[PDB]
């Protein structure tokens, strides 16, 4: 069986400027099978009110999802996305680059 | 909005060819079915068309034209057992069947030696009816219903004696009236000129 | 391998009476259907069952209900019979639904007649008429005629019996019954059938001919109040012997 | 009119984790979900507002019944495949059908299946045959190709019915599917030159770098076209700067019939 690990990309909806309201996106794609756990992190803590689209299907039979939450980026606050999958020994954390 | 149309009735001669048309106006098209239903029995699947062209299956062939929205069921070398209703049905966009009203195919047997006659059957001691049989006439003869309310005349019926490979049409008329006579029972029908009327008593 | 089995073949009902039609298929099919067939129009779906565990209405669900009891069985229920429900009911099945080319497999059919009053239900009068001697000498053949007259509704099955065995060769029965009073909507029916044999076969004095009509009428639970005999489901027959 | 497509997906899981649906079906028009169904809800529901407003409840009731039957068929097919693979545990079964209406007026049609996320059977509607990847699929290919009427049915649905459904849905959501939002394109340094675009719809976009008027695709890093969450998309493309020599780098972006050039001084 060929299991494909998720590709994790963290980015903002608009070009981010400090003190301006924005949306933090975590686009998880290319994984198989479909079971997956995604969390958005603010300074290492799981953000409560986090939305996500329904499970989506790609032509190559892989799946993809979009996790997002509304936020205001500050200079001190760091953001990340934590994803666990059957292809991952432990959760993988991807930080927002900005 | 969705409509299926096929002729109500068709009459052809044994051994000939008949073409039963079916036109449809539907919202989408997922195939056209033809079914055969003998009288008093269940419909049975005959053919399926979804692409344009002609498909053959024995003596039966089915054609389809999607652009014209029309199909026909072709029956070659007609036999008496082909007498049945033929139903055409179409699956629409939502895979729901829309059924045509059905076409009743009547087959006229080929009578080799016509011997038209009207016979008086023997009375039954348990019935007050007098019974006459018009039989052995050619298939072109039509049997008209009675214009007397107390005279009962049935339509013609094709009987087959398989032992002698013999077929014959016949109709029955009966009544309990005093003036009823086999010589006048089928007077309302157009019977052959040479119809044999055996003498009474 | 029986295919689609539905019961009953015939049923007389009074207005307001309840009725359940059975249907079973042993073809391991998933989709089952219930149709009604009426003169002058195509089959109309009443209810259908796309798969085991789900049912939905068809084109004419009002007055009916169904139950997909299991994968094999699909019953049709008439809770309060109405005269408009007088029809021939067909149950069908297919391997799947939404497949496109998959055809339907129909059951034998169930003829239903719903009546406001059972007082116009009549069993048939059956009489046999022996062949014409003129026909015998002219054609060397002999035609017996059986008349089933005055029955209502049209729930009859006529058969010929020669020497205790049913025959079909040389037999023709009217495909449609004859309305004795064509102008009346509740007219009693007449039916004729012929059995034509060789003159040699008829002239054997040991040959026995019998025309039998199975009539489907009332049952024990049907209420009867008329002076005449209760027209229950019964067999009416008449006979004739060969004449040397 | 630009190229548009309509597709329907099916997912079947043999031994799913508790709570996870055994069967899921989702339809798409381009990258927009339009319909959804799963074995938990057992209801077909719209996933686009312009689908809900243009399809009467009788449409959703009918296809709810069909999907319930298709759910059971998918379960039987997956049980057959896993038994023939002699596989234990949980395995996935996937189906994809659809069509495209291209800009020039031509059409395409496709239908294929997958087992554990890998190609299993692929339909060819011109040769009217199934391509099998292994002998388990070869067995299914034999049974499906013996039903010639079903192959013809699939050819007609892909070429006629699917295209007709697509034109119908295209009119329903024309305010969404046929609109154009141009991209906002910029260039910054991070040593590589990053060309970034955002705020555009449709998501189809072509971004590349040119060095002195010559495109060198080997040394260009392409980013994915990502959803921004508001109905628009963003993408990027980077190229490495030569510290030893100056060059004339320029970002080229094409979107919905309009070409853009951002020359870097
Ligand atoms: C709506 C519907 C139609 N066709 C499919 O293959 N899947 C679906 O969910
Ligand atoms: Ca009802």
């Amino acid at each position: 069986m060929i299991q494909r690990t998720p590709k994790i990309q963290v980015y903002s909806r608009h070009p981010a400027e400090n003190g301006k309201s924005n949306f933090l996106n975590c686009y998880v794609s290319g994984f198989h099978p479909s079971d997956i756990e995604v969390d958005l992190l603010k300074n290492g803590e799981r953000i409560e009110k986090v939305e996500h689209s329904d499970l989506s299907f790609s032509k190559d039979w892989s799946f993809y999802l979009l996790y997002y939450t509304e936020f205001t980026p500050t200079e001190k606050d760091e953001y990340a996305c934590r994803v666990n999958h059957v292809t991952l020994s432990q959760p993988k954390i991807v930080k927002w680059d900005r | 909005g969705q409509n299926i149309d096929q002729p109500t009735e068709m009459t052809a001669t044994e051994g000939a060819i008949v073409q039963i048309n079916c036109t449809y106006q539907t919202s989408g098209f997922n195939g056209l079915f033809w079914y055969q239903q003998h009288a008093g029995e269940a419909p049975t699947f005959l053919s399926y068309n979804v692409l344009d062209g002609l498909e053959e299956k024995g003596r039966f062939s089915s054609f389809l034209s999607r652009s014209k929205g029309y199909s026909y069921l072709l029956l070659k070398e007609l036999q008496m057992k082909d007498s049945a209703s033929y139903l055409c049905a179409v699956k629409d966009s939502n895979y729901q069947l829309i059924w045509g009203a059905g076409t009743k195919l009547i087959i006229k047997p080929d009578i080799q030696n016509p011997d038209p006659a009207v016979y008086q059957l023997r009375d039954s001691k348990s019935s007050d009816k007098s019974v006459c049989l018009f039989t052995d006439f050619d298939s072109q003869t039509n049997v008209s219903q009675s214009k007397d309310s107390d005279v009962y005349i049935t339509d013609k019926c094709v009987l087959d004696m398989r032992s002698m490979d013999f077929k014959s049409n016949s109709a029955v008329a009966w009544s309990n009236k005093s003036d009823f006579a086999c010589a006048n029972a089928f007077n309302n029908s157009i019977i052959p000129e040479d119809t044999f009327f055996p003498s009474p008593e | 391998n029986a295919g689609v089995t539905q019961t009953p073949k015939f049923q007389v009902l009074k207005t307001g009476q309840s009725m359940t039609l059975q249907c079973a298929q042993d073809m391991n099919h998933n989709s089952m259907y219930w149709y009604r067939q009426d003169p002058g129009m195509g089959l109309r779906l009443i209810y259908y069952s796309a798969s085991e565990g789900t049912t939905d209405k068809g084109e004419v669900p009002n007055g009916y209900n169904v139950s997909r009891l299991n994968k094999r069985e699909f019953s049709l229920r008439l809770e309060s019979a109405a005269p408009s429900q007088t029809s021939v009911y067909f149950c069908a099945s297919s391997v799947w639904t939404g497949e496109g080319s998959g055809e339907l497999f129909f059951g034998e059919g169930s003829r239903l007649t719903v009546l406001e009053d059972l007082k116009n239900v009549f069993p048939p009068e059956v009489a046999v008429f022996e062949p014409s001697e003129a026909e015998i000498s002219h054609t060397q053949k002999a035609t017996l005629v059986c008349l089933a007259t005055g029955f209502y509704p049209d729930h009859v099955e006529l058969s010929w019996w020669v020497n205790g065995k049913e025959v079909h060769s040389g037999v023709c029965t009217d495909p449609q019954p004859l309305k004795e009073q064509p102008a009346l909507n509740d007219s009693r029916y007449a039916l004729s059938s012929r059995l034509r044999v060789s003159a040699t076969f008829w002239q054997n004095p040991r040959n026995h001919f019998r025309c039998q009509v199975q009539f489907y009428g009332l049952s024990e639970n049907d209420e009867w109040t008329q002076d005449r005999a209760k027209p229950v489901t019964q067999i009416v027959s008449a006979e004739a012997w060969g004449r040397a | 009119m630009r190229t548009h497509s309509l597709r329907y997906f099916r997912l079947g899981v043999s031994d799913p984790i508790h709570g996870v649906p055994e069967f899921i079906s989702v339809g798409y028009v381009d990258s927009h979900p339009i319909t959804t169904y799963d074995s938990v809800t057992r209801q077909k529901e719209p996933r686009a507002p312009w689908m809900a407003e243009n399809l009467a409840p009788d449409h959703w009731e009918r296809y709810t019944q069909l999907l319930r039957g298709w759910q059971q068929m998918f379960k039987v097919e997956l049980k057959r495949l896993q038994r023939h693979y002699n596989h234990s545990g949980s395995h996935t079964y996937q189906r994809m059908i659809g069509c495209e209406l291209l800009e020039d007026g031509s059409t395409t049609g496709f239908l294929q299946y997958a087992y554990d996320g890998q190609d299993f059977l692929i339909f060819n509607k011109d040769t009217l045959s199934w391509l099998a990847v292994d002998n388990v699929a070869h067995t299914i290919k034999q049974a499906w190709e013996a039903n010639q009427h079903e192959l013809l049915y699939q050819k007609n649905w892909l070429e006629e019915e699917c295209i007709a459904w697509l034109k119908r849905f295209l009119e329903y959501g024309k305010d969404t599917l046929q609109r154009t939002e141009p991209p906002l394109v910029r260039v910054n340094r991070k040593t590589a030159l990053f060309c970034k675009a955002h705020g555009f719809y449709p998501p189809e976009i072509y971004m590349t770098w040119m060095k002195n008027g010559e495109e060198i695709v080997q040394e260009i890093d392409y980013g994915d076209i990502l959803p921004s969450g508001d109905g628009t998309y963003q993408a990027w493309a980077s190229i490495e700067l030569d510290p030893q020599s100056s060059n004339l780098y320029s970002c080229h972006v094409e979107h919905s019939g309009v070409h853009m050039v951002l020359q870097v001084p």
